RNA sequence: CCUCCGCAUAAGCCUGCGUCAGAUACUGACAAUUAACAGCCCAAUAUCUACAAUCAACCAACAAGUCAUUAUUACCCUCACUGUCAACCCAACACAGGCAUGCUCAUAAGGAAAGGUUAAAAAAAGUAAAAGGAACUCGGCAAAUCUUACCCCGCCUGUUUACCAAAAACAUCACCUCUAGCAUCACCAGUAUUAGAGGCACCGCCUUGGCUCCACGAGGGUUCAGCUGUCUCUUACUUUUAACCAGUGAAAUUGACCUGCCCGUGAAGAGGCGGGCAUAACACAGCAAGACGAGAAGACCCUAUGGAGCUUUAAUUUAUUAAUGCAAACAGUAACCUGCAUUAAAAAUUUCGGUUGGGGCGACCUCGGAGCAGAACCCAACCUCCGAGCAGUACAUGCUAAGACUUCACCAGUCAAAGCGAACCUCAAUUGAUCCA
RNA sequence: GCUAAACCUAGCCCCAAACCCCCACCUUACUACCAAACCUUAGCCAAACCAUUUACCAAAAUAAAGUAUAGGCGAUAGAAAUUGACUGGCGCAAUAGAUAUAGUACCGCAAGGGAAAGAUGAAAAAACCAAGCAUAAUAUAGCAAGGACUAACCCCUAUACCUUCUGCAUAAUGAAUUAACUAGAAAUAACUUUGCAAGGAGAGCCAAAGCUAAGACCCCCGAAACCAGACGAGCUACCUAAGAACAGCUAAAAGAGCACACCCGUCUAUGUAGCAAAAUAGUGGGAAGAUUUAUAGGUAGAGGCGACAAACCUA
């Protein structure tokens, strides 16, 4: 026989049909969205048409991303986009000569950042693209906020992402009192990145994180029946006495 | 010599090696049960 | 030659015969000479000018080339100022 | 394979500790030295290499009186049962130390070289030019781990202003630290070498099978 | 009259000769192995244990060894659960095989070699044998009676191809050489008298050794002596088998068969074809000349642009490891990880043309002139002979274009009037496509 | 006249629609109760070898278009912009349709492999023929018949079939025989026949009589292999852990002598579809050790393990 959905779009019928169905909104509309990263190993057609060599007729040109590969050592820290390159090479830059396999890694540091919303030092394993991305983003703070979830691509990096957000959106004492008008001057510098404290809270999670979160939230010890009969009873006696 | 026995039975070698629990500790076992669970097998494991 | 692909279940062009081969509409190949452009120092001036002759396939030949093909090379194209335009059609062939 | 390594054992015994064989194998389970299986049971005895460690709460340079010479099934050299204050422990035996006799642990750098009996162990401050010691380690306190098998001495063969040259008994040389520990006297078990195996039973009670395919290639 | 049998535990089976009923140890029903034997254990923190065993006493070693608790804290509630049968398990079988430990040393336990005859052959096993005594034979193999010496090899005891090889091979003490100066998952809880790797073969004397050299061997040969059915040369009996009667009852094999001999013939070795001859029909027992008997899609030989190895000084690669160099990431002062190169190691992929009077060896592989092939064209050879892989002269050695030839296909090759432009090619083969560059 | 033979519905297949599922049990599963997932597929295969390359598999109608494009520029590979997207059966009917009466019985240590088969009828509270035989053995002579004949034989003629071969009666292959099942799949272009016709076609295409539609044409079994992922050391090789056995005599701690138990397997004989997929019977070698052996554990496939025999790793 046949399946009456497709097997690509069985996970979509779970996430509208389970526990999945009652995650708040914005949350599936981020598992949903699941949008492209930024070109790190691979250099981008600046162009959508391009007149190629050998006829100058001009083709569309589309750049198709390599297929990185990250490590669980890359989730515990953060690379930048940057990941494994697992492919083939040919021998010597020849193609009638043997095909043969190749691994390219990045380079990893043990810096140590400083986040002026948490305040405090962390030692991660960052690569120089992550040095350069924080230095385009003027800081630490910065780069978390305004990269994107897979542009970032760590669960670490989300787990700073919320919260450093939760941090905003609550506007706690962070560092302690006696400061109040340094904290207003943080909050202040980062007002830009602020959200509702109920989105804040499911940013970055996965989705194995979402539905125990959830359940959490409605696991409710019943209520014995003797209460709802006893409050069934209390009012139709008051209707009762009302008539 | 003659060389037909080689089926020298004890049931703490079967349950050992072809156990229940041995098929569960390996992740290739869980398959192994996995397989016969779905061929229909009556019985998974020793 | 992949009578029938695996992607369309089409029939398919050998590439080879259309880099080297010229269909005109009546069924008619032209090639060139294998050789016409080697060793000219070497070859007398007559062998020189029956190498650079365009010349005809054989009976057999075109009908290998017409199955090494498909029917789109075996329409009629009307380029717009083509050498071979009056070569694409038969004149006056008896039998 | 389930290999735990048998050496467990954290708190300094002097009884001897089960022993478990290996066949030359890993962690793995797998033939990693070839030659190796199916000697006699033994026994390991527990060998304080520190000479110079004093007891708890103690003081520096010490006494030890020699209980027991005896034989080691784990090694080539005799181990001595000392004893000195509350505790015993075993340490390799140079030769001629019999049961009774008295030995000296001490750190101290006299400026004159000691005149020393044969047992005893000194710094190499203290020891002099050119001379015959066994027990010797490279950086001080870490235990010794150079020329202690059966009949070996390396000779001390100059002093130099922070360190020492030592000839290691492969015709070597090796600096080392000047106030590191170090036993005077060659090991006991001389005559091991000339002791002829005499048959292949010998040589697989000793615990070495022959083997073949020893290249895994 | 028999038996390394029997009984028990272990392991393994899992009700598998208990009673009854029924049908032809099978089927069903009903029963049964009762814990005292055995199993299922231990509240810990710190800590204590140098001393073998062997009648363990002298005494003897080397290979150096298994049996062991204390101070305190908490703990009296007490005996559950499970195994317990048998003629049994592993070998497809009610299988001459495999099967640990205790005890009995011929059993106090357990069993039955003959269904009934007869007394042929051939076959198996046994016993006896005149005279002779290895004449047998590859060889004293087997039997019979016990023994001697010499060589060859390997020093020895050991190990090996489960299921054709037990050896001269492998291992082994001994000796040499090479590598390694060190700590905690091997080597190693080790340290140059140590560890890892390779090789030779003990030993006395001397410096690819050599000469002696003792003991040992189901090794390989040789001699003497005896002994004997090995033999001259076979025989007699007994047991199994046998044959016949009774019960049970296979397998390979098979185109169909109404299935003779001789000579000839014929895909060359005929029951069946030609010419002769023979010739009523059916059992039973033997035999082994034929059915190119059966078995197993010949292992020998060749073939396959079939497969797999094995080694390399075959081709291609260093992706992986290593040790360099260069950057990259630190400390500075007037090491480890990543990227790119290199040379090594281990590899890894892949292949190993053809003709051939089998294949291999040797020789050849393209083109041209002559002969076979005498008079259009053609015409083979691991047939008979001779040559070429260019050389000259100028560089019309331009450009075009009717019509033809063609090496037996195509590819390629060859000639050529006229016309335009001009001075006014020689040549026996004298060579090479496509894609790339 | 025995053995049989016959049968029809148990179900199944392809579509459409519609998104589906008390106790005990990860310790030795089915046992009341104690201090860690995430890493390019490779290769067979085509290139008539093979070494770059070699379809798809990793959701995407019709056409553009097998076009641009890629490519030992070769086998082959190949887009996009753009563009019109209510249940049924010329299915099976018990060797078929599902492997299925069942993932059972049985086989294997395991992963795993994997069957067979039933038909009285409304109610059972009721007929004939395959092969093989039998009824009924045979009578000279011969591919088993044919021509015939008064008549079965007698007479004359007469080298089974298939396949492979230059040539087979061949002493070349296959085949006891019966029943059932078991092997030609499609395009380019032609041709034939209609429709319409300088146009055809229910667009994306062709067209210098074409175009549209149909009809005709392309087998079955069989390696050794290769790669991936599992499963195996209850046999055997080696190792680890905690055990055990080794009479007597001689000898007096020796890889000691003779010799039982046990371990092995030298010679012969039997056996060969066997008692046995290596046994039996006598003969023999070791038998206090580099011994044998029970129990548990470990090493796993270009891997292990090896006192090297290409030995062993479940016949
Ligand atoms: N035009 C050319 C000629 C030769 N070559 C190179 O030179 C080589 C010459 O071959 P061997 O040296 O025989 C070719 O294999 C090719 O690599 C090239 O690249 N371009
Ligand atoms: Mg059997
Ligand atoms: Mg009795
Ligand atoms: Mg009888
Ligand atoms: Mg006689
Ligand atoms: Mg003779
Ligand atoms: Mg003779
Ligand atoms: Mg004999
Ligand atoms: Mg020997
Ligand atoms: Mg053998
Ligand atoms: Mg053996
Ligand atoms: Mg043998
Ligand atoms: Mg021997
Ligand atoms: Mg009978
Ligand atoms: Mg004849
Ligand atoms: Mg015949
Ligand atoms: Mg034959
Ligand atoms: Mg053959
Ligand atoms: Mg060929
Ligand atoms: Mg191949
Ligand atoms: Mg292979
Ligand atoms: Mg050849
Ligand atoms: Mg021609
Ligand atoms: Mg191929
Ligand atoms: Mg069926
Ligand atoms: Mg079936
Ligand atoms: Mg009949
Ligand atoms: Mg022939
Ligand atoms: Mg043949
Ligand atoms: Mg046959
Ligand atoms: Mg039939
Ligand atoms: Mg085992
Ligand atoms: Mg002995
Ligand atoms: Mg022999
Ligand atoms: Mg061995
Ligand atoms: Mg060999
Ligand atoms: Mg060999």
């Amino acid at each position: 026989p046949l399946h009456k959905y497709p097997v690509w779009l069985w996970k979509r019928l779970q996430l509208r049909e389970g526990i999945c169905s009652r995650l708040p909104g914005h949350y599936l509309r981020s598992l949903e969205e699941e949008r492209t990263p930024t070109p790190v190993h691979y250099r981008p057609h600046g162009a959508k048409f391009k007149i190629n060599p050998k006829n100058g007729q001009r083709e569309r040109v589309e750049d198709v991303p390599i297929p990185i590969y990250f490590p669980p050592e890359s989730q515990r820290g953060l690379w930048g986009g940057e990941g494994w390159i697992l492919g083939q090479i040919y021998a010597n830059n020849d193609k009638l000569s043997k095909r043969l396999k190749k691994v390219w890694k990045p380079q990893l540091f043990e810096r140590e950042f400083y986040s002026e919303i948490l305040d405090k030092k962390f030692t991660v394993t960052v690569t120089m693209r992550t040095l350069d991305l924080i230095d385009e983003a003027y800081g630490l703070d910065f780069y978390i906020l305004k990269a994107s979830g897979e542009d970032l691509c760590s669960k670490f990096g989300m787990d700073l992402k919320r919260g450093m957000l939760l941090r905003l959106a609550r506007q706690d004492p962070q560092l302690h009192p006696e400061d109040p008008e340094r904290r207003a001057a943080i909050y202040d510098k980062y007002k830009e990145f602020a959200i509702p404290e109920e989105e804040a809270e499911w940013v970055g999670l996965t989705l194995e994180e979402a539905i125990e979160k959830q359940r959490l939230l409605e696991e409710k010890d019943p209520v014995p029946l003797f209460k709802i009969y006893v409050a069934e009873l209390i009012q139709q006696l008051q209707q009762q006495a009302l008539s | 010599k003659a060389r037909g026995n080689e089926y020298q039975p004890s049931n703490i070698k079967r349950k050992n090696k072809h156990g229940w629990v041995r098929r569960l500790s390996t992740p290739a076992g869980v398959q192994v049960i996995l397989r016969r669970m779905l061929k229909g097998r009556k019985s998974l494991s020793h | 030659l992949t009578y029938f692909s695996a992607r369309k279940g089409k029939r398919k062009t050998v590439k080879a015969v259309i880099d080297r081969f010229l269909r005109l509409h009546c069924g008619l190949w032209v090639r060139r000479k294998a050789g016409y452009k080697k060793k000219l120092w070497k070859k007398t001036p007559a062998r020189k000018k029956r190498l650079r002759e365009f010349v005809f396939c054989n009976k057999t030949q075109s009908k290998l080339l017409d199955k090494m093909t498909t029917s789109f090379w075996k329409r009629r194209n009307w380029y717009v100022d083509d050498p071979y335009q009056k070569y694409h059609d038969r004149t006056n062939l008896k039998v | 394979a389930n290999f735990v390594s048998w050496k467990s054992r954290t708190k300094y015994t002097i009884t001897p500790v089960k022993m478990r064989k290996s066949g030359g194998r890993d962690h793995t389970g797998r033939i990693r030295v070839h030659g190796i299986g199916g000697g006699h049971k033994q026994r390991y005895r527990m060998i304080d290499f520190l000479r110079f460690r004093p007891e708890e709460t103690k003081s520096g340079p010490f006494e030890e009186k020699v209980i027991q010479v005896r034989y080691d099934p784990c090694r080539s050299a005799d181990i001595a049962l000392v004893a000195g204050g509350s505790r015993k422990r075993w340490i390799i035996a140079t030769e001629n130390m019999q049961a009774g006799d008295t030995i000296l642990n001490s750190n101290h750098i006299g400026r004159m070289a000691v005149a020393a009996r044969e047992g005893d162990a000194h710094p190499l401050g203290a020891l002099p030019v050119g001379t015959l010691i066994n027990n010797v380690e490279s950086e001080p306190g870490r235990g010794a781990q150079y020329i202690r098998a059966a009949g070996t001495c390396g000779v001390l063969l100059r002093k130099v202003n922070g360190t020492a040259i030592i000839q290691l008994p492969s015709k070597r040389q090796m600096q080392v630290l000047e106030t590191c520990v170090a036993t005077v006297g060659r090991v006991s078990n001389v005559d091991h070498n000339k002791r002829v195996i005499g048959k292949a039973g010998r040589n697989r009670w000793l615990g070495k099978r022959p083997n073949s395919g020893r290249w895994h290639r």
